[PDB]
């Protein structure tokens, strides 16, 4: 009858439905496949807006809008439930897994097991009614993921934030960038694990000198070797975004030293080649530097 | 834009367009209407009170 | 024979829309769903453009 | 010639045409020369003939005989909100409307698009002007210019109800040279073209001017070399729009310029004694870095 | 100063260096130390520069270093536009280190994230370092417009003296010490220019004329040897005759960064060879020539002699067990290409080899591989990747559209093998990946992070492998119109002008090639009869007239010469040794006309196989009149025939 | 070689007539994928594992599998100006082998030769083959016959 030879169709489509379901390692089972449904459930939907046009239509309208209903809350559930499962994937290798991360952020691991869990219910109700339409019939299905997807977001921008107000106590790490810095920030139990981000955030320096304790000093990309005046003292448990501020200003007060030393050494008289070995390249330069402007200075 | 043959055919093609060519016939309108009114106005209403 | 309307601003499409009122339904050969929409306007006597 | 051509005589065409090909190189010939039946035309062939070129292409506007309407002239009678001028960089009419604005129903708004901030009070003060109906001017409206696309473009565009707020109208100042405005956007609005160039002793004058405002910071030395600046400053502005003589290339000498050449002379002036001989470094300091620098061609160097 | 006329000149030549000054005055030592320039006066900030490779002073870094003092004097950006093949980045590198501090560099249109750009920036200006940005002139649209806004927002802020200043929608402080550095490089349309927003907040500056003398006799200097001056102007006259005498090359640099490459590949070859002119003359044909043709290398030599006169043993004798190993016959070119390839395999990580089909770029560096694993004793690993046969999904990997799992693709999977997980050990062994086809940007811009100073390969998933100096890439194709600028700049490249190889050596070579192909499957009674049957049966002087007039003849759908004989080879032996059987009692005279017609009839189909038939059959009339006069004729139908039931 | 020149005719017929050879018959259409080319081949053919070879892909029997490739130089261009299926028929002639695209596991070929007849570059719709296949193929002109033959 025009209308009910579509109807019949879209009814038809929709109790054969099903979406394609892999579990990943641990736990949620995911679903392949989105778009297909999520097209075909806007394509019926709007084939049924449409036949309300048809002059036939005004006795059938029951019929139809109890199905554009159920599709209509469908959707309402579709479109929360990809980005559940897309936010939720992407948070998993953060949060979930490594001890250490989830360890500094009790929060938002302790908000995202409870996601997760019950998450993990809903899904698995789900994938047992083998039907996807039959989803609109699970008490506290919408509501769920709305909770869930808002919940996430919650996470996904404190993280974020966390991260941003983690950088600002020691600027160099926003050269870093997120990963790198959770590491950082990890292996602040360890403190060697740092040693190879020093070329990222200073780029003069490779590495560092440790005397297990203490720092002694660092040695540049070029192979040069920087001792610190003063060691810097490390105990056990001790923030990085600290002793790598000490750091910071100390290789500076360090070079400063080293210039003062060898320019006074230059000043008393003694020969360039004597000073060439025993003090690194930067302070014996400024130190040519400075003492030669002086003396053509006074040679004009 | 180039339509296939085929559409050009079976197709009724009008162009609503102002290509410079317009504007012999439209500046003619807009002289008329500001120098012989009358004959502009009972040029309008020919089919009207007809 | 199907119309073919040729203008460079469109305001032609507008005055089809307002001819027809809220019948007109508003479809492009290069939109992607283009093909079912015009199924359904089709088969429920919809107004189409493309 | 589109219209005389028409209603004027074949020998006169004949004549018109031969004077045109010869202020061209197209080709160099006597014309057909009737006497006192044409007077005017015997009134250019003695421009083209005497080499002075520019009474010999106005000769056409003088004869085409019609008072040219001023900035003024449009901006008053023109009905619409917007307006567009541009201009080369060598001058900015920013100054002018000023003046226009003092001289009817002032209400004179200059808002700079530097920044953020500079943007947001942009948009702010305009739903604001177009409420009250001050004027309201963007200046170099292109540099902030994927702003006017999302923004402004569409602001003047979604709106004709800006007619029905009271009698506003917003100014935006344009670069000739520069990025190109977005086509819709520009006839919307009536365009005009900013072109009044100072003479030398004029800009002499206008930058000897805006430096005493500035009260004293210097000594007496200080004075004489501004006075020098000034100079300098004016003859180089005024090189460039010599084109291929004096400069090679257009080069675009600022304020910006014309500040740092003076930081680097109150400098020298304050660091050295008040003997005459500094003037050996103050030369190549000005010539090859401040005003030089922007100069890749050796002869313009 | 010395040669200054008078005390005035001095003065003023002593202004426009930049002086190292030291206040004894109080504490807060770290602020003790300032510079003069132009009567100007910039702090030294005490970062750590290390030992970085030090600039040459020349009077262009010096002006550089006057505009930049004279603009941060008053809190505005510097910017430096010229050409490619100058320095500005680098000068500015400098800039910084006089001061003591480190710049940190963006460089520009890396296929770099945006939000990685926004980051750097903000570090920089909470930090307070310098930045610069390389080739700023070449970035997106939305881009450049986002970058240059949040650039003014924190010019702008560093001229009112903002503590904190806003950006891009993200609030950050401001130290007053950071500062942000612009170069440019030129497009067809002439000198780059900043957009419009950034004009008021810079001052422009030109690199024109980068002194390549200057530089060039103090390096020389450095390494102490000779005539600094002499080689000095000899070596920059020269690159300058091979800029004005040679074809104008998409792909030819002469400039300043080609003679830095000069001078210091110069300092290894001093070792074995002196400091003289020979040393300069070896570096600059190891370096220059590779990359030339025809045409442009006796054009090099030609200009060589006018101007400067004029391992080789070990890998020369382990080159040439390679070749005859491999049955390739070594020449003056097959050598000189293998040479120049073993030469830059040691500085080059990857390696582009170009030139017509059938140049033998594959056999070159399949030899000189197979002659290092000899000679060096470490064992190569070489994985061949036809490109383009496959997709950058199925070459680099791709990640599923819902589950957001990766899957390794082909080059990332062998690169694996290789880092990850080595059962074995690729240690003590070079791996070679090999790009056989044509290379195109899109797959480059994939893998342009292993190309890098990076040497890292970037996943979608940003798993971040990095790659271990035993693995080296190579891209063997046969034309470069379609590959990036940079990707050469970032390769070395192998230029193939002609065929390694001369004709008969071919011929010779695929003889070899197909005999031992029989040596497997059949006995050495037969193999030695036939092989100097086939070898003895035809010489090059006939051949060559015949291969002569097949370039003269209309070849439809045509191959060159060269790559038709491993048809004419091929075909050859296989019919004459199918026949094998039929000559134990064979008369000695009815073979050679028997060897002969079965090789003018290989010999015409493969030159002319192609032909129109009309044209076959004067080319037959050419290979009889070529060969022997008494020689068995060839003929369009000719025909050997043997008995049914008995032989004959 | 032209139309009706007997290309298709004569080596269908030469493969046929023989039991040495037998076809994988393909048209190359200006879309063609090196996936039709393989599926082309697997009702004919079967993989094994060889500890000698690695993998191997050779014919389901011992006689020789000959793939016959008609139209063969209409497959199209990328943008930037090169068709893999070419190059992909290339990596087969001159490597004897190619990669299993999904697998990432390199497969050798054994008693299959490739084989194909075209029209020249010079008609319509044809495309330029690249000297680096060509290289590898002995190409014989074939046209019309000598009339008295007609
Ligand atoms: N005064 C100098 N002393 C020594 N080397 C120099 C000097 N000036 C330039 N160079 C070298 O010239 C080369 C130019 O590289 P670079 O500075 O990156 O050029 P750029 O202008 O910044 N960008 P590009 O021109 O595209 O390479 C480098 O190898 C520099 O080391
Ligand atoms: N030095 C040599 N002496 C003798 N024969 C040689 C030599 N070099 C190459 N050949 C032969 O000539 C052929 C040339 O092809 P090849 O070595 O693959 O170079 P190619 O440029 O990589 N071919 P292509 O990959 O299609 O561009 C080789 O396959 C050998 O058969
Ligand atoms: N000796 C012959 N025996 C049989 N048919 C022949 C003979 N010589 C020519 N033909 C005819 O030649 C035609 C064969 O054309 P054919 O070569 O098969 O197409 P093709 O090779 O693909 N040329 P094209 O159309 O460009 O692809 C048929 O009409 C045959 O009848
Ligand atoms: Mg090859």
């Amino acid at each position: 009858f025009v209308i009910e030879k579509s109807l019949n169709r879209i009814k038809k489509f929709w109790k054969e439905a099903q979406y394609e379901v892999i579990e990943h390692s641990s736990g949620l089972k995911l679903v392949r496949e989105w778009d297909v449904l999520e097209q075909a459930c806007k394509e019926d939907l709007e084939e049924l807006v449409s036949m309300k046009a048809s002059n036939y239509y005004k006795i059938f309208e029951q019929d139809c809008l109890d199905l554009e209903s159920k599709l209509t809350k469908l959707s309402e559930i579709q479109v929360n439930w990809v980005e559940v499962q897309f936010y939720w994937l992407d948070l998993y290798g953060i949060l979930g897994e490594n001890l250490d991360i989830q360890n500094f952020l009790p929060l938002e691991t302790s908000k995202f097991k409870s996601l997760t869990s019950e998450y993990k219910m809903i899904t698995t109700r789900a994938f047992q009614l083998d039907t996807t339409i039959e989803v609109i019939h699970i008490p506290n299905f919408d509501t769920t993921l709305k909770l869930t997807i808002d919940s996430l977001k919650m996470i996904k921008s404190s993280l974020s934030t966390f991260l941003e107000r983690q950088r600002r106590q020691f600027p160099r790490f926003y050269f870093l960038g997120n990963d790198d810095l959770l590491k950082i920030i990890g292996s602040g139990k360890h403190h060697d694990q740092v040693s190879k981000f020093m070329k990222k955030m200073f780029g003069s320096i490779e590495s560092i000198i440790f005397l297990e304790d203490f720092i002694t000093g660092v040695r540049s990309v070029e192979g040069e070797v920087l001792n610190l005046n003063e060691k810097i003292e490390l105990k056990d448990s001790i923030q990085a975004q600290e002793w790598l501020n000490i750091l910071d200003t100390e290789i500076k007060l360090s070079v400063f030293t080293q210039f003062r030393d060898c320019l006074g050494q230059l000043k008393d008289g003694t020969d360039i080649e004597v000073v060439v070995s025993k003090y690194i390249f930067q302070a014996i330069l400024l130190s040519a530097q400075v003492m030669w402007t002086e003396l053509v200075e006074k040679c004009l | 834009g180039d339509i296939p043959i085929f559409l050009r055919s079976r197709v009724r093609l009008v162009h609503f367009v102002t290509n410079k060519e317009s504007i012999e016939t439209r500046i003619f309108d807009i002289t008329l209407t500001e120098e012989n009114a009358e004959m502009q106005r009972k040029r309008e209403d020919l089919i009207k009170l007809n | 024979a199907v119309p073919f309307l040729l203008d460079p601003s469109s305001h032609m499409i507008t005055v089809i829309s307002n001819y027809y009122g809220n019948k007109t339904v508003l479809l492009s050969f290069l939109e992607e769903g283009f093909v079912k929409r015009l199924e359904n306007a089709i088969r429920f006597g919809s107004v189409v453009i493309i | 010639c589109l219209y005389k051509f028409d209603i004027e005589s074949e020998q006169y065409k004949e004549a018109v045409l031969t004077m045109i090909g010869v202020l061209s190189e197209s080709s160099d010939g006597v014309p057909k020369l009737t006497v006192d039946t044409n007077d005017d035309l015997r009134y250019l062939w003695d421009y083209v003939t005497t080499k002075s070129y520019i009474s010999a292409l106005n000769w056409f506007k003088n004869e085409f005989f019609v008072d040219e309407w001023n900035i003024a002239d449009v901006v008053a009678n023109s009905e619409n909100n917007y307006f567009t001028m541009a201009s080369e960089r060598d001058v900015d009419g920013t100054f002018k409307l000023i003046e226009l604005a003092k001289a009817s129903k002032e209400s004179l708004k200059i808002i700079p698009l530097g920044s953020i901030e500079n943007l947001n009070y942009a948009q702010e003060e305009i739903s604001k002007s177009k409420i009250e109906g001050g004027w309201i001017l963007l200046q170099n409206i292109q540099m902030s210019l994927s702003w006017v696309k999302t923004y402004l473009h569409k602001h003047v565009e979604e709106t004709k109800a800006a007619e029905e707020h009271e009698k506003f109208k917003m100014f935006m100042t344009c670069h000739l040279t520069g990025d190109k405005l977005p086509a819709p956007l520009l006839q919307r609005t009536d365009r005009v073209v900013y072109e009044d160039i100072p003479g030398i002793l004029d800009t002499v004058k206008d930058l000897w001017g805006s430096q005493f405002f500035t009260g004293k910071i210097s000594g007496v030395w200080s004075v004489y070399c501004t006075f020098l600046l000034s100079w300098f400053h004016a003859l180089i502005t005024a090189r460039t729009r010599l084109v291929p003589h004096g400069f090679s290339k257009k080069y675009y000498f600022n304020d910006c310029d014309f500040q740092f050449a003076s930081v680097y002379l109150e400098n020298v002036l304050a660091t050295n004694s008040t003997n005459n001989i500094p003037w050996a470094q103050v030369r190549d300091h000005i010539a090859t870095i401040v005003y030089g620098g922007k100069i890749d061609e050796e002869k313009d160097l | 100063l010395k040669n200054c006329s008078t005390k005035e000149e001095a003065r003023l030549l002593w202004a426009k260096v930049q002086k190292f000054y030291q206040k004894n005055d109080t504490l807060d030592d770290l602020n003790s130390v300032f510079i003069s320039q132009s009567g100007y006066l910039l702090q030294y900030k005490f970062e750590y520069i290390g030992i970085p490779e030090r600039l040459i002073y020349t009077p262009l870094l010096l002006i550089g270093f006057a505009t930049l003092t004279d603009s941060l004097h008053q809190k505005y950006g510097g910017c430096f536009f010229g050409p490619a093949g100058t320095g500005k980045t680098e000068t500015v590198k400098a800039f910084g280190q006089n001061l003591g501090r480190v710049v940190v560099v963006f460089n520009c249109d890396d296929s770099f994230d945006y939000q990685v750009l926004s980051r750097l920036l903000v570090g920089i200006t909470q930090i307070g370092a310098w930045g610069c940005f390389d080739q700023f002139n070449r970035l997106d649209e939305k881009v450049l417009s986002a970058v240059s806004a949040n650039i003014q927002q924190i010019q702008n802020g560093l001229q009112v003296g903002k503590s904190h200043i806003t950006l891009l929608e993200e609030e950050t402080p401001l130290s007053p010490h950071t500062a942000v550095f612009i170069t440019l490089n030129p497009g067809y349309n002439g000198r780059s220019e900043l957009p419009e927003n950034l004009k008021k907040s810079f001052r422009e500056f030109s690199m024109k004329s980068p002194q390549s003398g200057t530089i060039a006799e103090m390096i020389l200097q450095i390494m102490g040897f000779e005539d600094s001056k002499s080689l000095a102007s000899k070596i920059v006259h020269f690159l300058e005759l091979l800029s004005s005498k040679c074809s104008s090359m998409n792909h030819y640099h002469f400039g300043l960064r080609t003679l830095k490459g000069v001078l210091r590949n110069c300092s290894p070859l001093i070792s074995e060879f002196g400091e003289g002119e020979k040393t300069v003359v070896e570096s600059l044909k190891r370096v220059i020539l590779p990359s030339l043709g025809d045409t442009d290398e006796l054009v090099f030599k030609d200009e060589l002699s006018k101007i400067f006169d004029s391992n080789s043993k070990a890998i020369v004798q382990c080159l040439k067990d390679a070749g005859q190993r491999s049955g390739f016959s070594m020449s003056e070119e097959f050598l000189k290409k293998c040479m120049q390839f073993y030469y830059m395999q040691k500085t080059q990580q990857a390696l582009i080899l170009v030139g017509k089909a059938g140049c033998g770029k594959t056999a070159t560096w399949k030899t000189v591989i197979d002659a290092m694993a000899i000679f060096d004793g470490h064992a190569n690993v070489v994985y061949v990747i036809d490109t383009k046969v496959l997709t950058k999904e199925s070459l680099y990997g791709s990640m599923l559209k819902a589950t957001l799992e990766w899957r390794d693709g082909l080059f990332t999977s062998i690169l694996r093998r290789v880092n990850d997980d080595i059962t074995g050990t690729f240690k003590n062994s070079r791996i070679w990946v090999v790009f056989d086809s044509d290379l195109d940007p899109e797959y480059v811009e994939a893998m342009n992070s292993v190309l890098d100073d990076n040497k890292i390969l970037t996943l979608p998933n940003g798993e971040r492998l990095p790659i271990p100096p035993n693995f080296r890439i190579l891209f063997e194709t046969d034309n470069l119109d379609h590959t990036t600028p940079a990707t050469i700049t970032r390769c070395g490249l192998l230029w193939f002008s002609t065929d390694v190889c001369s004709i008969s050596s071919k011929i010779d070579h695929l003889l070899n090639k197909s005999y031992e192909a029989l040596d497997n499957k059949l006995s050495m009674f037969e193999l030695d009869k036939l092989k100097d049957l086939i070898s003895d049966s035809f010489d090059m002087a006939s051949l060559t007239n015949i291969f002569t007039c097949s370039n003269d003849l209309v070849h439809i759908l045509g191959v060159r010469t060269f790559n038709k004989l491993e048809t004419a080879v091929q075909l050859a032996v296989h019919l004459i040794s199918s026949y094998r059987q039929w000559f134990q009692n064979l008369d000695d005279k009815s073979l050679k006309d028997v060897i002969t017609l079965l090789i003018k009839r290989s010999l015409l189909y493969a030159l002319a196989g192609d032909s129109t038939g009309e044209s076959q059959r004067a080319f037959i009339q050419t290979i009889n009149t070529y060969f022997g006069h008494d020689s068995q004729e060839l003929s369009d139908y000719s025909t050997i025939v043997i008995a049914n039931d008995k032989l004959s | 070689g032209p139309p009706g020149s007997g290309k298709t005719m004569i080596m269908n017929n030469a493969l046929r007539n023989s039991s040495l050879y037998d076809v994988v018959g393909i048209n190359f259409s200006k879309d063609t994928t090196t996936e039709h080319i393989l599926s082309a081949l697997h009702r004919h053919t079967n993989y094994v594992t060889t500890s000698k070879g690695l993998t191997l892909l050779p014919k389901s029997d011992i006689k020789n599998l000959v793939l016959f490739c008609d139209e063969i130089n209409l497959p199209k261009l990328d943008k930037y100006g090169s068709q893999n299926v070419v190059l992909f028929l290339r990596q087969l002639m001159e490597k004897q082998g190619f990669w299993k695209t999904p697998e990432n596991k390199w497969v050798t070929i054994e008693r299959i030769h490739i084989v194909g007849a075209c029209n020249p570059p010079t008609d319509p719709g044809r495309i330029p083959m690249s000297e680096r296949f060509t290289r590898h193929a002995a190409i014989l002109y074939l046209g019309y016959p000598s009339g008295k033959s007609l």
